[PDB]
């Protein structure tokens, strides 16, 4: 049992969003040293960790859309190109391909993933 | 009081390039004026009227590929007070702002005097970002008025960059400019002015 | 809607003593200017920052026993703005204040030059009341951003003295600087932005 190297989205404050990143160290008591793919590091508790990869289809997640702002949509397909993975993000009735980290979650749309694929 | 994330300094600068960094300057003194003759004003602080149309600290994005945080610094400051240097002896903190986006947000103070701290408001209105950027700059007033809510509780209410507002009243608590129970007592009248306004429209 | 009743100057003038009078002047400058090169900026209007904490106009109370509305108005301004006198062909409305006290407050306002109201705002740093009674002058951003909330609605979501909002409002109207529709549409985003701010 242990869940150094697995990809996850997780979110590094109590209240904050859901970023993308692995899982490097395993700091007992319920908490996990998390790299973010943006290179941010810290100690994270399982209760903020969802264990899934990619994000599922058909959920609702807020992506950075034209580099500038990010906004809601929906989850419509997976796609990996030289080890980068892409969202198909649809917003509005159009589809967009999404580089990983531009995918995020809200604190809500994370939050109803606890259950599912929460590790705490 | 809303609280944002600290990081340290060199921790911040190992976030990867998806990062934005930020640097914003906190600039007060000591003021021995009093308002009407009767209402010390203790300490003034400077903040601005940003083009977007909220208060902020001087400041803004810095770009660091090739250039430290005080030179980054510098320049926007350069640019939206014309004033002088900082240095990293006036670094205060570092925060994680609240999302969606990447951002590490490096918070500056340094006590000036009084005739300094004007000297910086007369240079602001002669600077390139003035009427662009920064629409003015504003003291902070730290005293309250006998009705509680005249000074500090009406400015906490005004509209804010969340970040700044975290970063006034995280820097009046450590440099010893307000007593944290004043801080949560301002903070709380302005909330309360915050919702009766509200209530009627 | 912050919309206040209106009394004619003479209507004004004839109230009981029971009534304070506050005069107050809107000065703005046409501005061909762009923010980033893209959205116009096209008017400037100056307000400040009171001692108080709240956005208003330069100008305060006048005591109609001992001064008239210009020259009490004028030595206001003589302290925060510096050499700028207004004239009664300044003169833009008057409105009667929301209870309980019963006030009558005066609008006065003055199109300047962008370069003029520059000066005027230079002026005001060196005043004598710069400070003490005046915090600092700010433009009114008059421009709405691709989000909808940066620029003019961020900014009717301050806290201002409650006839200076309506003040202003009101003299964007009928000085032909807002269309209707274009204050509504920005009032209406301040109001849920206040919401939204404060649910969060």
């Amino acid at each position: 049992n242990s869940f150094v190297g697995l990809r996850v989205v997780a979110k590094w404050s109590s209240n904050g969003y859901f970023y993308s990143g692995k899982i490097t160290r395993d700091v007992g008591a319920g908490k996990y040293k998390l790299l973010f793919d943006d290179g941010y590091e810290c100690d994270v508790l399982g209760k903020d960790i969802l264990l899934c990869d990619p994000i599922p289809l058909d959920t609702e997640v807020t992506a950075l859309s034209e580099d500038e702002y990010f906004s809601a949509g929906v989850v419509k397909g997976h796609r990996k190109e030289s080890g980068e993975l892409y969202y198909s993000i649809e917003k509005e009735g159009q589809r967009k391909w999404y580089k990983r980290m531009a995918v995020i979650l809200s604190l809500e749309q994370g939050n109803r993933l606890r259950e599912q694929y929460g590790l705490g | 009081v809303p609280e944002l994330k600290q990081i340290s300094r060199v921790e911040a600068m190992r976030l990867g390039p998806g990062w934005s960094h930020s640097c914003h300057a906190m600039l007060y003194a000591a003021n021995p004026g009093q308002l009407f003759g009767r209402i010390p004003m203790r300490f003034s602080v400077l903040m601005q009227m940003r083009f977007d149309g909220l208060l902020g600290f001087p400041g803004g994005f810095v770009d660091r590929r090739f250039w430290s945080l005080e030179d980054g610094l510098n320049r926007v400051l350069g640019l939206g007070l014309g004033c002088l240097r900082l240095t990293e002896a006036d670094y205060l903190s570092s925060h994680l702002t609240e999302g969606p986006h990447r951002v590490v947000a490096h918070l500056y103070a340094r006590q000036l005097t009084l005739e300094q701290l004007h000297a910086v408001e007369i240079s602001a209105v002669h600077s390139r970002d003035h009427g662009l950027e920064v629409l003015g700059l504003v003291r902070v007033p730290l005293y309250t008025q006998k009705d509680r809510v005249g000074g500090f509780p009406n400015f906490l209410s005004n509209a804010f960059v969340s970040t700044a507002k975290c970063q006034l009243l995280f820097a009046l608590k450590v440099l010893n400019m307000m007593p944290e129970e004043k801080l949560v007592e301002a903070l709380a009248a302005a909330t309360e002015k915050q919702k009766k306004a509200l209530e009627k429209l």
